[PDB]
């Protein structure tokens, strides 16, 4: 007898990913600072998205010329969040970009793909304790632009932690 | 199958709950499976790990 | 300008294939101290010539030799471009840098015929100047190639004496971004080693270290 | 073991390339049929290193030393149309058809450095009023003489 | 009042960008030397264009090429006309698909034609010569590519006036192709752009109008040939610049998919194009350099046109 | 909502609408080709092709015509490329009725790194597969065949990506000719209006056929 | 001289 | 011709699928069009 | 002939030690491996 | 072929080898594959597009006086693939795209209903229904663009009454999974006959 | 700090920062079909 190796006809491209043990990687739970959503915890998803939009991009490591990290401090001083940035309308973004942020026309062009897709600012769990993984799925208006998948339901700021509790913040 | 049962609560989405440790160790069958030997029943509604 | 992409074929490894062929391995290279603030020949890549560096004469020594000169302390200008020299350092003689390796090969009579001044003796003090002290440093290395026992360099000669803002215009040859380098076009090595040399871990503006061997860390897990 | 960025890691200094091509031209003086490989060598160097007036003047000396008259002068005219100065050390070594340049930069022959300085200053004087092609043609004439 | 200060801020920045662009490529006063083409090639780049065309004519066939002539010393046929069209289309597929380990993909087309002269006596009338423009005008269109400075063939097409006559008259049951007939109904000429001559140095000053003379030698010989009214259909078929010529060559066969051919035919085709025909990896690596250099030359004219537009507005407003 | 001086021209059956403006001797022409496959939502959140149009700014005092490759996203405007053509607005320069403009000319440098910022989001690009002959089956279509699309630079990514401070002045220079964010909010809303009227007319024609 | 070349080639036109 | 009587089963070449490009039989240089001029 | 991806044509065995006989190769068999069909326009042959 | 006169002996002898083993093989058929009834197959010898053509008469109810005859036309373009992206890019899947014109009673893109289908993995995948010419809605909607005409939405997103009415319109026209198998068979024979002509035409060019 | 010149939290931060590209770039969407 010669048993055939069980394969599939249609396989998603996520299953083509590499693991050194050819197994499922560990998903370590996030640190105890993310247990309560506070002002120290609110803008860590906004910081990593602006960090990735300014760093090197691709296999050839194309450096993004516009530095969007300089606008992180003035965004958190106004008290606006990445999840609160997706709730702003079109007229509220022209007021935010021109008056407060003073975003130039090329810095506005590098940030707009992150706002056009409505990226869910949820810290994904990873193999390490310090996670720099944000869920890049497109959000829907029924689930608060959180993409509604893997437990990101309308208030979830961090994967594995509690909701937003908007009465406090 | 080979199942594991913990004493403390660890939910499927987040760890917050309204139970104590004594509450959940009576809920999640930890006292049960600690005092139960082979041949007896174990609930399917209790979550099993690994 | 405008951030030209470079025609080198360096690339970061993907997320699908395993890491293989560990007889070449790129890693990130970070030294201990910054060297970009230093003098050009005091940097990291010129450390082996550290004993070849000429002793420094300073501004106050140059002013004292302007006021009170010595008969055998020869001040020698090593600037090459005649369009960029506008003033005369006192008691100086013109020996441009690009001729120095020929100039010290002459006899004393041929030195006098080809430069108009006498050849300095090998025990005489020689003091060299340039705009920044770079042409004078290479000229001091050429003067120390011959058996000249006392050779000194005034770093930042003309730009500190006359207060100018000039430079020796050293190119520091860097390939144009259309020039494709050697290891992409060539069958000099096998395909696995060619793919593993051309890979790098991170952006290609920083420095990297190439490992010739690696063994697996069996004691971690 | 130390890998710089590849725009500066795989760039040789122009003194090194000029010395290599001048050794090649001395060998083409000794044996002209080397020239074909030198052409292949040039066919890699211009594609890998930077095309400077130093290596172009060294390639003009390479074509001259092989007996190739027309393409050497035409490369000189191409340098003159590109406003590139002919290198004075290549102009002095072209009119010295001995003295392979490794021992000239080493300096094992102490004499005739006055001749080298005279030819370098004559090249500078000729370049002050003329283009690179006239200086190269003068060097070709003196080399073949 | 704001139109003057906006057009003057742009015209000052474009003059500042054009100033900072020249001094980057300038080394010790002399500007950046263009990369040298291989032996015998004459490159023409039109001003304000996206492409550059280089030609090469091998007299007495293949045996006068570069590789077949080098030998060891100190111990007829029809002429070949080469043409390498090279657009500025260069991209990397590792951005869109990270699984592909390709750093650079640059496409350029090679058109090789043959022409019988009157001096060959040996094999004149033993068979009708199919490469002649009087008999078919058979020409080989080799679509090439450069995958990390390695020349790979994309397609080898054999086009004559026959399949140009077939597409215009009887590509359907009784008619031609409805899109190929419509594309020939909208054919407007391009305005004359002044071309720049980045030739081989040895052939830079010998003859200037030689790629123009061999282009009009074949155009006379094909338009007054055995196939007369189908030459405008063949000009658009052999037109390498645009989307109408790419659709026209896609209506033809397109050659066999080369990785499915035998390994003996794959190496013999590469031995013919690289070794025998002269279209080499040196020529392939030069095209990747010349696509980079002439893109830099077209960026400076773009900076000169931003300044020229912004100065014409501020003096008007 | 509509800009100040812009006439719309849209005939049912073609997925194109063209806006024209004229102040003084200068003429502004905006051409758009609406995608038939799928276009992104006006809210943006949840195959989703962006709304890409072109703007032709003709100025006979300068002697050149400015073609601006623009992309409207969330009602706002980004500008991807700027090229210059000789003379005034000729009829052949506009890609109406599926005949393209001038071919084989320099397209221009990258004014913004929007296409590099979309791959951080992992938004699907215009290039679906690596094989260009795979996407050349639907030839003469900008959205499904990017290798012959004028708005997508024929698949070519240029060498120079222009300086931010320099190309900020270029985006401010075009906003005075009516290439502001107010036009892109209308083109975003009119492309969603064409995409409904084209799909409704194609359906009702298909009902009477069968 | 580059701006001199583009006016002679026609890349920088005059008033229409 | 069955699989067990094949040349590929004489070595360890599999029956169907991707060709083993690094196998020594696929690395062996073939010139069959010149075979009649050498072995005839 | 032309090959297809995933489709191979099976060929019979010569039944002489496989493709490479591990036991040995005689002089007349190795004579054909000696004068192997290389293309003679790019081949140099030499004997001493 | 003397090597002094002909330096291309590595290619001319290899292509003379490839003429014979493409003819000496017994797996190829000399006859074309037999088409279904009514279909007439045209193919120009130089191109890579072959045409199918048949006439047809629909099922017309007794309330109508006359049944108008139709004009069914098949247009198949041969698939192209790039070998320069191999072995880096994956193997492109073999599929057979074709076009199916329907004209009521004179060209291809005037008053014609055009439907594009893909034969992949033994089944038909209908993609788009493209209209050409002035049609009736419910007004008159004209589709006079032949290159960039509006092809309609993809049928994965289309409405359910549009889908089942189209497949009932397609199964009545005898366009189904067995018809797409013949297009996969005829295009293999066409590409095989073009390849032997490509090998014949290449030997005349290289040897000249 | 004496022998190795750094500390373990800074060491973990440097280890996380030296390999940022080959840890995560995309989410690798799409579907792979069987070609045989
Ligand atoms: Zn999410």
């Amino acid at each position: 007898k010669v048993s055939k190796v069980p394969t599939r006809s249609v396989i998603p491209a996520d299953a083509l990913r590499y693991h050194p043990r050819y197994s499922v990687p560990r998903k370590m739970v996030l640190s105890n600072t993310f247990n309560v959503v506070g002002e120290n915890n609110r803008y860590t998803s906004l910081k990593l998205i602006l960090e990735k939009l300014s760093g090197h991009v691709g296999r050839r490591q194309y450096k993004m010329l516009c530095n969007l990290e300089k606008h992180y401090d003035k965004l958190k001083d106004e008290g606006i969040d990445w999840h609160e940035l997706k709730w702003l309308s079109r007229e509220e973004l022209i007021v935010l970009f021109d008056k407060v942020l003073h975003l130039t026309r090329t810095e506005r062009a590098a940030l707009l793909p992150a706002i056009e897709a409505k990226v869910c600012g949820v810290l994904r769990q990873t193999d390490s304790r310090h996670s720099t993984v944000v869920c890049m799925n497109r959000g829907n208006a029924n689930h608060g632009w959180r993409c509604g998948r893997n437990g990101h339901t309308n208030d979830v700021y961090f994967e594995g932690k509690a909701k937003a509790n908007t009465a406090a913040l | 199958v080979s199942g594991r049962v913990y004493r403390r609560f660890y939910g499927d989405r987040n760890r917050v709950s309204a139970h104590s440790t004594m509450r959940w160790q009576h809920i999640g069958g930890w006292k049960l499976l600690k005092r139960i030997r082979r041949g007896s029943l174990f609930p399917h509604n209790v979550p099993l790990y690994a | 300008q405008a951030d030209r992409r470079t025609r080198h074929h360096m690339m970061v490894d993907g997320q699908i294939n395993p890491r293989e062929w560990f007889n070449w391995h790129p890693k990130e290279y970070q030294p201990w101290y910054f060297d970009r603030h230093k003098f050009l020949y005091e940097q990291r890549q010129y450390a082996q010539f550290h004993h070849l560096l000429c002793h420094q004469v300073y501004l106050k020594d140059m002013l004292h030799l302007m006021r009170y000169p010595e008969p055998y302390t020869h001040i020698i200008d090593c600037r090459t471009s005649t369009q960029k020299m506008h003033r005369w350092v006192p008691h100086s003689l013109w020996l441009p840098r690009d001729e120095v390796e020929y100039a010290l090969q002459l006899s004393a009579d041929e030195f006098l015929d080809m430069y108009g001044f006498r050849k300095p003796d090998k025990s005489d003090d020689v003091i060299l100047l340039s705009h920044n002290g770079i042409y004078s440093e290479q000229a001091g290395w050429e003067w120390k190639k011959q058996f000249f026992q006392h050779v000194y360099n005034y770093r930042g000669g003309t730009n500190e004496l006359f207060g100018e803002s000039y430079s020796d215009m050293n190119v520091s040859d860097v390939l144009s971004p259309w020039k494709g380098p050697f290891p992409q076009s060539g069958v000099f090595v096998d395909k696995w080693s060619k793919r593993k040399v051309l890979t790098r871990t991170g952006p290609f503006d920083r420095q990297y270290e190439m490992q010739d061997f690696a063994l697996p860390d069996l004691e971690l897990e | 073991s130390l890998q710089n960025p590849p725009e500066e890691q795989f760039a040789l200094p122009s003194v090194l390339l000029r010395t290599l091509l001048c050794m090649a031209a001395y060998h083409c003086t000794l044996d002209a049929d080397y020239f074909t490989t030198c052409q292949m060598l040039f066919g890699r160097m211009e594609q890998q290193q930077q095309t400077t007036p130093e290596v172009l003047s060294a390639w003009v000396y390479c074509c001259t030393a092989s007996g190739r008259v027309d393409e050497a002068l035409t490369y000189a005219k191409y340098m003159a149309d590109c406003s590139a100065p002919f290198d004075v050390t290549v102009f002095s070594l072209m009119q010295h058809p001995s003295l392979n340049p490794i021992e000239v930069e080493d300096g094992s022959v102490p004499h005739s450095a006055k001749g080298l300085l005279l030819q370098r200053r004559l090249g500078n004087r000729l370049h002050t009023a003329y283009r690179s092609d006239a200086v190269a043609a003068h060097g070709m004439f003196v080399y073949y003489a | 009042v704001s139109l003057r200060t906006i057009a003057e801020s742009l015209g000052a920045a474009a003059a500042a960008e054009l100033r900072a662009e020249v001094e980057r490529d300038t080394r010790d006063g002399v500007a950046a030397i263009p990369p040298l083409p291989p032996l015998g090639w004459r490159v023409r780049h039109p001003s304000g264009s996206n492409y550059f065309v280089m030609t090469r004519t091998l007299k007495n066939g293949v045996q006068s090429a570069e590789l077949n002539n080098r030998r060891y010393r100190s111990v007829s046929r029809a002429d070949v006309h080469l043409t390498v069209f090279a657009p500025f289309r260069v991209y990397d597929p590792s951005l869109h698909d990270p699984t592909v380990d390709i750093c650079e993909w640059s496409s350029f087309d090679l058109v090789v034609q043959k022409t019988v002269p009157d001096n060959m006596v040996a094999n004149k009338l033993l068979q009708p010569l199919s490469c002649t423009p009087q008999d078919g005008a058979l020409s080989m269109y080799v679509c090439l590519a450069s995958v990390n400075s390695e020349m790979r063939i994309r397609s080898i097409q054999l086009l004559s006036m026959k399949e140009a006559q077939a597409l215009v008259e009887h590509a359907c049951f009784g008619n031609g192709e409805p899109l190929f007939l419509e594309l020939l109904r909208r054919r407007g000429r391009r305005r004359p752009l002044v071309e720049r001559r980045f030739d081989d140095p040895r052939l830079r000053y010998e003859e200037v109008a030689q790629p123009q003379q061999v282009a009009d030698e074949a155009a006379v010989a094909c338009s007054s040939s055995c196939y007369g009214p189908y030459y405008p259909a063949f000009e658009m078929l052999m037109d390498s610049c645009g989307s109408a010529g790419e659709y026209s060559r896609a209506l033809c066969y397109g050659g066999p998919y080369v990785s499915e051919l035998s390994r003996e035919l794959c190496d013999a085709l590469l031995d013919y194009i690289k070794g025998d025909l002269g279209v080499s990896d040196q020529l392939c690596e030069y095209v990747c350099q010349m696509q980079f250099f002439l893109e830099q030359e077209e960026y400076m004219t773009w900076l000169g046109q931003v300044q020229h537009v912004a100065n014409a507005v501020s003096r008007t407003a | 909502h509509l800009p100040f001086n812009f006439d719309v021209c849209y005939e049912l059956g073609s997925r194109e609408f063209t806006l024209f403006s004229s102040v003084g001797s200068t003429s502004v022409l905006v051409f758009c080709n609406v995608s038939s496959r799928r276009l992104r939502s006006v809210k943006g959140g949840q195959d989703r092709s962006p709304v890409v149009f072109s703007a032709f700014v003709s100025m006979p005092t300068s002697g050149l015509t400015i073609e601006a490759l623009c992309c409207s996203s969330l009602g706002l405007l980004v500008v991807d490329g700027v090229s210059f053509h000789q003379g005034p607005l000729t009829e052949s320069m506009i890609p109406q009725d599926a005949h393209p403009g001038p071919e084989g000319h320099y397209q221009g440098p990258l004014l913004n790194q929007r296409s590099l910022a979309e791959m951080v989001v992992n938004t699907r690009g215009c290039i679906t597969s690596v094989d260009p002959f795979r996407q050349q089956e639907s030839f003469f279509d900008g959205h499904v065949n990017p290798w012959n699309a004028r708005s997508l630079r024929f698949g070519h990514v240029p060498v120079h990506t222009a300086k931010p401070g320099f190309s900020d002045a270029l985006c401010h220079f075009l906003e005075v000719f009516g290439v502001n964010d107010e036009l892109a909010f209308f083109v975003e809303d009119f492309a969603h209006l064409v995409h409904r009227e084209e799909e409704t007319a194609w359906t009702n024609v298909l009902k009477t056929m069968m | 001289d580059k701006i001199e070349k583009w006016k002679a080639e026609g890349l920088l036109p005059e008033d229409y | 011709i069955a699989y067990e009587d094949s040349f590929e089963y004489e070595e360890y070449i599999p029956a169907g699928g991707s060709p083993l490009a690094h196998h020594w039989t696929e690395m062996t240089p073939s010139f069959s069009y010149l075979e009649d001029e050498f072995f005839g | 002939a032309r090959r297809k991806w995933g489709q191979k044509t099976w060929s019979p065995t010569a039944t002489n030690g496989g493709a490479a006989p591990a036991n040995g190769v005689s002089a007349q068999e190795a004579l054909q491996i000696a004068y192997r069909p290389m293309p003679p326009s790019q081949t140099v042959e030499y004997e001493e | 072929l003397p090597p002094s006169d002909f330096p291309e002996n590595a290619l001319l002898k290899c292509i003379e080898k490839e003429i014979e083993d493409e003819a000496l093989r017994l797996d190829k058929e000399e006859c074309p594959p037999p088409p279904p009834t009514g279909w007439e197959m045209y193919h120009a010898p130089g191109t890579s597009v072959f045409y199918g053509r048949r006439w047809w008469l629909p099922a017309t109810a007794s309330a109508e006086t006359r049944a108008t005859p139709e004009r069914h036309t098949i247009r198949v373009q041969l698939t192209k693939r790039d070998p320069s992206l191999d072995p880096e890019c994956d193997v492109r899947g073999e599929h057979f795209p074709f076009s199916f014109f329907v004209q009521r009673a004179l060209g291809l893109y005037d008053q014609s209903i055009e439907v594009r289908a893909d034969f992949v993995d033994g089944e038909l995948l209908v993609d788009n229904v493209v209209f050409h010419g002035t049609f009736k809605t419910g007004e008159e909607v004209r589709y006079n663009n032949i290159f960039n005409g509006y092809p309609g939405p993809n049928l994965d997103e289309a409405e359910e009454e549009v889908l089942d009415g189209l497949q009932a319109w397609l199964a009545e026209r005898c366009v189904d999974d067995q018809f797409g198998e013949f297009v996969g068979q005829y295009s293999v024979w066409v590409e095989q006959q073009e390849y032997e002509m490509w090998l014949k035409r290449l030997r005349d060019f290289v040897a000249a | 700090m004496t022998v190795h010149g750094t500390s373990l939290p800074s060491t973990y931060r440097m280890h996380k920062d030296i390999n940022k590209a080959q840890r995560n770039d995309r989410k690798l969407s799409g579907n792979r079909f069987k070609v045989l």
